[PDB]
RNA sequence: UAAAUUAUGGUCAAUUGUUAGUAUUCAUAUUAAUUUUUUUAAAUGUUUUAUCAUUUUAUAAAGGUUUAUUUUUGAAAGAUUUUUUGUAUAAAAUUUUAGGAAUAGUUAAUAAUAAUUUAUAAUUUUGAUUAGAUUGUUUUGUUAAUGCUAUUAGAUGGGUGUGGAAAAAUAAAAAAAA
């Protein structure tokens, strides 16, 4: 909505737009350089923290050989170290109740980690992209679905309330003799 | 960006672009099938979208509640000392 | 890549309009004797006039008064038909026009033809009840504008309308009027008060 | 695409037209006086197909 | 896909083990659970104090009452004869 | 150009209007500080406001300090009448006379059956409650409206033995309305205003009169200062106009 | 808002749309409502190398000196004609040629009958403006033998990709009123022999193999050699 | 809705109780003038803008905030448009209709308004200016509509106002009225500079509330 | 997009953005646009459950002094034509106008004419439907225009009062949206119908040797398409339906 | 007005000039800097769209400000079948010149008033307004240390007023609806 627009850094919508965790360091010599896993909005101002929600972590993507443990005959334990702090209940915070979105090489580190699966853009070019026809996929569902029951259950206990109450801490809550 | 392939409809205007995004039904097929399968990454990502929800929104009730256990504990200590102090006054 | 920032909001969805940032800048004062310079240049006015606040295009009774003061073409008309043609650019051509011409309309039209000038008149007048104006024609339709191609001896133009009919728009020829044109009936129709066969040369097989 | 819109002084490069402001925008200050009036009997003189067929006519 | 997925998920062992990045969050409150080394009402670093003192939060406070029977006098015999070492009681 | 762009005093956001009205479908236009201008200026009064089926029957008796002979407030709502009738001569049948001036305490309805035994009963306890306090000398200055503009009265100034006043009206009044059940347009547990009545309109009158009196006439006495008057004599009075030709007094008590 | 793709699902920007939803985003601007449109371009464009060779003349050229041969008219108004229908007809354009000005008629768009798409127009009335090619009209819409309870505007009347199939069983004169024509569930009892169902609210159409073979000839599953 | 008979039932029970002592005022605050923000915010008469936990009890509202419809026609840059300005009043409970005409024409500080006589209607029927806003039940929320003399001629060309678009403006009328005010003749600071719609901001068809495509 | 809380930008004297106040007015068809789908629900309505004011026995008369204090918003159903007093008659013929009415005229009464009907003093407004032969609905007995002779002397007319150039509000349609079944259909199992015995339960489905006729095969269109209409967030035709669901287009 | 112990606890303050009678933080010292050196930046064409249009894309030009800069969700995030709410624009503190005097579309009440409403008005010696210099309240250097000595940069009025918000006329290094 700008008149003469900013033409080298264009977004979408209005800005400052849904945050977005990036990672961004300061460039410099490929030897030395870091990143950061940040939480920020959609719209940077000339200095990064001007717009920025929570900061996530650090990550370094040089190769290490791990010399805090020591070394071990293990054969996979001495494949060099890839190391990322992050923080994880800002993440779930941010991700999950805020509903952020996400870059992709982010991405691909939170899927190293277990938080996330792998992004939509790590791609063995071995394997092509599926096919799709609707007849089968009904035949195949036909075969296998669950009761209508169970799933919804499954659906409660995922996205709503999980810790229930068991008919014993029922029992064990409930007042006794002189109030009852 | 949207593609614009090159047999895509094209427009025959000087005044203006010279591709107007119109598809071969070919291409429209094509790009719902490319979509079903970023349509099933979604889904996981989504689903992991409300799980974390639930999951940070437990987290906060116990310990929330833990804290308000031992909060509670604390300003009704202070609340005694107070009176007392008065007492004393 | 909209202009909505570009120019005040008041000229959007903005078309066909001639350099509109002309209009941004009429309100200083040396853009607007320009523009009482090419309003006296129109002309059609008393007065020294410029176009109001945020207008770019010229308001209607301006550009109908500029219009209507304009001298039509053929000040010298002699046939009854140029007479017609006249008012018939000035019923159905005038400014902003509601109406529309009637296939009747057509007839009468087509029905004052002497000299061929007037066939090529009458003809323009069909083209436009054609093409411009999609008006559908009736069965005498072709009745009229055959006759009326016999009136000045030209049959030329009959049969270059019969081998294509659809794109003139006659959808209905009687094969009477067909043979006559391929040459199968001596004559195209008869007068049932003549009791004679039109035309006369090929009623001299009557006599 | 990019080579036609290139002709305008579009700042960004924003895929939008827009037209320029001369010093001369309009007629009367470019010198062009009123349009001339047309001489109307020299219109109304009929054309050569229209005598050759009067000519015909009258055979 | 999804359940083809959870089909195979199911299926292999290694999988039922809990896994602490994938189940919960730890803390969900912004501020710490203690008091870990930050800078104090006098300004001095975490590393010049431990917390609990004087600083900390305070703790508030005919007859005889139930804490006067449990007490007895070292005069008589206690409760179960435990074997004190006698220089430790010293 | 000689102030503020948006003068802060047309700031105004109307919440008793539903949300998005005034965005998109129409604008609402009102002079809005009619209603703002405050209980300073307007001059009008809380009064212990009566539940409703106190509301619904008429006052029978009531509470009065008895004003003096030779008083300055006599003296100067004479001059504020002669004033006032000089400006506006449709005031005249507002007025109160100045023979019939005194200080209200409170008012109460009192019915026909159970009559004596209420006077006696009241006379009684008024005698008591009013037994250790001395005469009050108290300042009036300023004028107030009741009942929506229909009664113009003179305030009584918390400035002076005013409070030995409030204690000693709030104990008849715990007395009167709360002892023996009578019916005092408010709770016994809330205090009255005490006020001196100077215009009123009544109920017959209003038809000729209208609906309020018009601030312009006391606009200029709004705040003016009628004096100090000391007060030895309280009376629970019957309202008839005709027997004396001051209110009909069923019981006094005197200040010493 | 009212009406997301997937739900929100935020993981790529893509994901939701080109379009968030049906209703226009921002208030102050209406007609971002989302339509069905048409390309306007290309279907306007008309050939203007038919009227090559012509000699048209205009419209205020009345001119003695000016107009020319009946035969060159005549080859004029063919030429224009043939200029009009060159894209495809108009609305307006098949509408004068029908009876009643085509009322009842039921005017489909190419698009809309082929594939599992199934929609047309019955014509309710129409305005011819002055000009014809151009005009208001309205009718009921019926999609997938479901129609429309009152008349509308038809849109993009003027844009020429209209066909239709004149009968005398739904002609209407200018005296009588249009109906509507029975949604097929509702008033006419459902009938298989009379109207099959084409597509249906969670239908949709089988692989045509031309374009699998040529998808996977894309992706480079199936070999293609020079 | 609910809301009203609710608290109309409520009022009325309450007004029905033969022992009640009365509000003690010194537990009945009024509201401030006073609390955070620059803007002044008018709230609803049971309202405070403070915290007030406790449910005071239903008092009869003297004064009721009439709202009045008028039709105005704005100009915008395009042409004429046809829209709605409430004028709020508080009218005294117990008004007749004649003194609510009278409060509206005092209020409204639109010089395009009251011009002529106009008669008040509820649901397009007239209301009599003899009787009083009891016997029509007129609250608040009832919706009142205001009629003019000229507004039934309005879907002529004549009483409807001329946009110098597509109409002549003279020497006649530039010196009278609208147009007079408005300035057409663009100044450098271009006059009074009035809000502007374009053309094709509805479409081809204007503003319905039926969807007509 | 919500509606924002409150205008404090622009000074409300002057006021700003304001969607345009929609009147109707009577000389154009738009009028018919606005009133016509609201006599058909009206007439169902009376078709099945009576309704009070609806019919009249005899035109109401008023006198000049309470004409627009009682007239505006009447709407009531007579036998006969007669067209009230004092109103200038004006004849419908234009077919854009007649156009709207034709839900009203196919599945219920055929509207024999329509009249606009305009005061002398011109600041009232009567809309006169005549409808001819008996409705295509059923009529049930204890339904209202069961006590008219023009249904089940064939014509009667719909009479509707109303002021020019107002909001499709203050003609007053919206009340008659009450719903009451049509019972025609379970006439059939009454004690009263004689025809309850030829009735047969279908308890159990039928055996079925035969799967449906399958669709004939799918033929891809051949023209250029906008692109996915999922996309383009267009509703299933660009007619009803959730975006969510791309039935019936294309593909 | 009494000592204390169940014994080093609660995690490091520590100062380096070879001068010249004496009095006074003053040349030559170390650390930190400028003098001083091309191992970290970078090139133009932003992009869709329904076609002469309409959707997406909001703070590095200068001017010199010390009682000074303050704000929403209606955009996006964002999840339902439709009417959805309320909260905001205001303030308080900290403010420089060796030798010091008056400032002014002007205060407060009224109100969607007043180029002539009403009034005994407002700012200032507890340092004003003009005028100089100057980019304001987590960033440095020295030092054992209350100090001394740095800290960039970025918000420059209105005039058809679009937009949720003016931040809107080269100068990215923000992936901008497959
Ligand atoms: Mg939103
Ligand atoms: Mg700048
Ligand atoms: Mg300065
Ligand atoms: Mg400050
Ligand atoms: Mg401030
Ligand atoms: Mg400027």
């Amino acid at each position: 909505a700008r008149a003469v627009i900013k033409r080298r850094s264009p977004q979408l919508w209005g800005a400052p737009g849904a945050p977005i965790i990036r990672m961004r360091g300061h460039h410099v010599v490929w030897k030395f350089q870091s990143y950061d896993l940040v939480v920020e909005h959609t719209h940077k101002r000339r200095n990064s923290d001007i717009r920025l929600l929570h900061y996530l972590g650090k990550h370094c993507p040089h190769p290490q050989k791990s010399l805090w443990s020591p070394d071990t005959p293990v054969a996979q334990d001495r494949h060099l170290f890839m190391l990322t702090t992050v923080d994880i209940d800002a993440f779930k915070y941010w991700f999950g109740v805020k509903r952020c979105r996400l870059s992709m090489k982010p991405w691909a580190l939170l899927a190293k980690a277990g938080l996330l699966p792998p992004s939509l853009t790590q791609n063995s070019k071995i394997m092509p992209k599926p096919l799709f026809d609707k007849e089968s996929l009904m035949r195949y569902y036909l075969a296998n679905r669950k009761d209508e029951d169970v799933m919804a259950r499954e659906k409660y206990l995922n996205y709503e309330n999980s810790m229930v109450k068991t008919e014993e801490e029922r029992a064990a809550e409930r007042p006794v003799a002189p109030y009852l | 960006r949207q593609i614009r392939p090159y047999y895509n409809l094209p427009s025959k205007s000087e005044h203006g672009r010279k591709m107007t995004g119109f598809l071969t039904p070919y291409r429209h097929w094509m790009w719902k099938q490319n979509e079903l399968w970023r349509n099933v990454h979604e889904a996981q990502f989504e689903h992991l979208r409300r799980v974390y929800k639930r999951q940070w929104l437990e987290s906060f009730r116990v310990n929330a509640d833990e804290y308000i256990y031992k909060y509670n504990i604390t300003k009704a200590a202070q609340l005694a000392q107070w009176e007392c102090e008065m007492k004393e006054q | 890549a909209s202009l909505r920032y570009r120019r005040p909001y008041w000229m959007m969805f903005l078309k066909g309009v001639d350099n509109w940032k002309i209009y941004t800048v009429i309100q200083q004062p040396d853009h607007q004797r320009t523009e009482m310079l090419y309003q006296a240049w129109l002309g059609g006015l008393d007065r020294p006039y410029t176009r109001p606040k945020c207008m770019a295009n010229q308001p209607l009774w301006l550009s109908k008064k500029r219009h209507m003061l304009r001298k039509e073409r053929l000040d010298g008309p002699e046939t009854p038909l140029e007479k017609y043609v006249l008012e018939w650019h000035k019923k159905f051509h005038s400014f902003q026009g509601t109406e529309r011409p009637t296939p009747d309309d057509l007839h009468t039209a087509l029905d004052l033809v002497e000299r061929p000038l007037d066939l090529s008149y009458a003809l323009q007048l069909l083209g436009q009840c054609r093409n411009l104006n999609n008006i559908r024609f009736a069965k005498e339709t072709f009745l009229v504008f055959l006759e009326a191609c016999l009136r000045v001896g030209r049959r030329d133009c009959a049969e270059y309308a019969l081998e294509h009919a659809e794109p003139l728009g006659f959808w209905f020829i009687d094969e009477d009027h067909r043979r006559y044109l391929q040459g199968e009936q001596t004559w195209y129709k008869l007068s049932p008060l003549d009791n004679l066969y039109y035309p006369v040369e090929e009623n001299a097989k009557l006599n | 695409e990019w080579l036609y819109y290139k002709q305008f002084k579009t700042v960004d490069y924003s895929y939008r037209v827009i037209p320029e402001l001369p010093e001369k925008y309009r007629p009367h200050q470019s010198g062009i006086d009123q349009a001339p009036l047309p001489d109307y009997r020299e219109i109304n003189k009929m054309p050569q197909w229209a005598e050759c067929e009067e000519r015909r006519q009258s055979k | 896909f999804r359940d083809v997925e959870e089909r195979r998920h199911s299926r292999d062992v290694v999988n039922e083990l809990p896994n602490p990045w994938y189940d919960y969050v730890a803390h969900a409150l912004p501020f710490p659970d203690r008091d870990a080394g930050y800078p104090d009402e006098y300004g001095d670093l975490g590393q010049w104090r431990a917390p609990g003192g004087p600083g900390s939060p305070v703790r508030g406070p005919r007859g005889y009452t139930a804490e006067w029977r449990d007490l007895r006098n070292p005069m008589r015999p206690p409760e179960f004869p435990t074997p004190w070492e006698r220089k430790y009681r010293q | 150009e000689r102030g503020l762009y948006f003068p802060i005093n047309h700031r105004i956001v109307d919440h008793r209007i539903a949300p998005g009205v005034t965005v998109e479908e129409t604008d609402v236009q009102s002079r809005y500080r009619r209603e703002l201008r405050t209980n300073f200026a307007t001059g009008e009064t809380r009064q212990t406001i009566a539940p409703p089926w106190s509301a619904r029957e008429r006052p029978t008796h009531f509470f009065s300090l008895r004003l003096p002979s030779r008083n300055s407030v006599t003296l100067r709502v004479k001059e504020m009448h002669n004033h006032l009738l000089f400006s506006h001569q449709q005031c005249a049948p507002m007025l109160v006379s100045p023979t019939k001036l005194h200080i209200t305490l409170g008012v109460m309805t009192i019915p026909e059956n159970s009559r004596e035994e209420l006077v006696k009963n009241i006379q009684q306890s008024m005698s008591e409650t009013f037994a250790c306090v001395q005469p009050l000398q108290l300042r009036f200055r300023g004028l107030g409206t009741f009942d929506f503009g229909r009664v113009l009265f003179i305030r009584v100034v918390p400035e002076a033995d005013f409070g030995r006043l409030e204690r000693a009206v709030c104990d008849i009044r715990r007395r009167v309305g709360g002892v023996l059940g009578v019916d005092l347009k408010g709770n016994p547990h809330d205090s009255y205003v005490p006020h001196v009545t100077v215009a009123k309109i009544r109920p017959n009158q209003r038809q000729q009169l209208g609906d309020t009196i018009p601030q312009s006439l006391w606009a200029d006495y709004q705040h003016h200062d009628f004096g100090d008057v000391t007060l030895s004599t309280v009376d629970l009075c019957r309202m008839k106009g005709s027997p004396d030709g001051y209110y009909h007094t069923e019981g006094a008590v005197h200040l010493s | 808002r009212a009406d997301p793709l997937n739900g929100g699902s935020s993981m790529t920007l893509g994901s939701k749309g080109s379009k968030l939803s049906p209703e226009p985003h921002r208030r102050r601007m209406p007609w971002t409502a989302a339509k069905e449109y048409v390309p306007g371009v290309v279907l306007n464009a008309r050939d203007k190398m038919v009227l090559d060779g012509v000699q048209l003349l205009d419209i205020e050229s009345i001119d003695r000196a000016s107009q020319l041969d009946p035969l060159e008219v005549l080859r004029a108004v063919v030429a224009t004609r043939e200029y009009n229908i060159s894209t495809g007809k108009n609305i307006f354009q098949l509408a004068s040629q029908a009876t009643y000005n085509g009322r009842g008629q039921r005017f489909y768009r190419k698009e809309w009958q082929e594939g599992t798409y199934d929609k047309y127009v019955t014509l309710s009335a129409i305005d011819f403006d002055r000009d014809g090619n151009k005009g208001t009209a309205y009718g009921y819409i019926t999609f997938h033998g479901e129609t429309t309870t009152r008349p509308v505007q038809v849109d993009f009347a003027d844009v020429p990709g209209w066909y239709m199939d004149f009968v005398e069983e739904r002609a209407v004169p200018f005296t009588g009123i249009v109906p509507p024509p029975p949604s097929i569930g509702t008033d006419v009892p459902v009938d298989p022999h009379s109207y099959r169902l084409k597509a249906y609210p969670y239908y949709d159409a089988p692989n045509p193999p031309e374009f699998v073979e040529r998808l996977l000839k894309d992706r480079g599953v199936l070999p293609d050699t020079p | 809705g609910h809301y009203q008979q609710e608290a109309f039932e409520a009022r009325k029970r309450f007004e029905e109780s033969t022992t009640y002592p009365g509000p003690i005022r010194a537990a009945t605050p009024g509201d401030t003038r006073f609390y955070s923000g620059s803007l002044e915010s008018i709230l609803h008469d049971t309202d405070r803008h403070y915290w007030r936990a406790v449910t005071d009890d239903p008092r009869v509202q003297h004064l009721i905030p009439l709202r009045i419809r008028f039709k105005i026609f704005t100009w915008v840059t395009s042409g004429w448009e046809q829209r709605m300005q409430v004028v709020q009043i508080m009218a005294p409970k117990d008004s007749t209709i004649a003194q609510v005409k009278d409060l509206v024409i005092v209020e409204n500080q639109s010089p395009y308004l009251c011009v002529s006589s106009f008669h008040l209607a509820i649901d397009g029927k007239e209301l009599d200016p003899q009787k009083t806003l009891g016997e029509y039940g007129i609250t608040e929320q009832s919706q009142i509509d205001a009629i003019e003399q000229n507004d039934h001629l309005l879907h002529r060309d004549d009483e409807r106002p001329r946009d110098w678009t597509v109409d002549e403006i003279t020497a006649e009328d530039v010196k009278r009225s609208p147009y007079k005010e408005m300035e057409m003749q663009p100044l450098q600071n271009l006059a009074p500079r009035y809000e502007a719609r374009p053309k094709g901001y509805f479409g081809r068809t204007y503003y319905s509330g039926m969807k007509q495509s | 997009s919500r509606r924002f809380r409150y205008n404090t930008k622009f000074p409300a004297l002057v006021s700003y953005n304001k969607l345009p106040w929609e009147v109707v007015n009577h000389e154009t068809p738009q009028f018919h646009m606005h009133v016509a789908p609201h006599y058909e629900q009206l007439l169902t309505l009376a078709a099945s459950s009576p309704v009070p004011h609806i019919i009249g026995s005899k035109h109401i008369d008023v006198p000049r002094e309470h004409r627009l204090r009682l007239l505006p918003g009447m709407l009531y159903l007579l036998d006969g034509d007669t067209l009230p007093g004092e109103f200038t008659i004006n004849r419908v013929l234009d077919p854009t106008a007649l156009q709207y009415y034709g839900r009203l005229s196919s599945q219920i009464v055929t509207v024999e004419a329509v009249r606009m009907l305009v005061p002398d003093d011109l600041r009232l407004l009567c809309n006169c439907i005549t409808f001819k032969g008996p409705l295509h609905l059923p009529v049930a007995p204890y339904a209202s225009l069961a006590s008219l002779r023009g249904a089940s002397s064939n014509c009667f007319t719909l009479y509707h009062f109303v002021r020019p150039n107002r909001p499709p509000k203050e003609l007053q349609l919206e009340k008659y949206y009450i719903h009451a079944p049509c019972v025609a259909p379970l006439s059939e199992f009454a004690s009263n119908s004689d025809e309850r015995g030829n009735w047969r339960p279908r308890l159990q489905a039928p055996k079925r040797t035969r799967r449906a006729t399958p669709l004939p095969a799918y033929r891809p269109p051949q023209s250029y398409l906008m692109g996915l209409a999922e996309r383009l967030a267009v509703v299933p035709g660009g007619c009803f339906g959730r975006r969510s669901l791309m039935w019936g287009h294309w593909f």
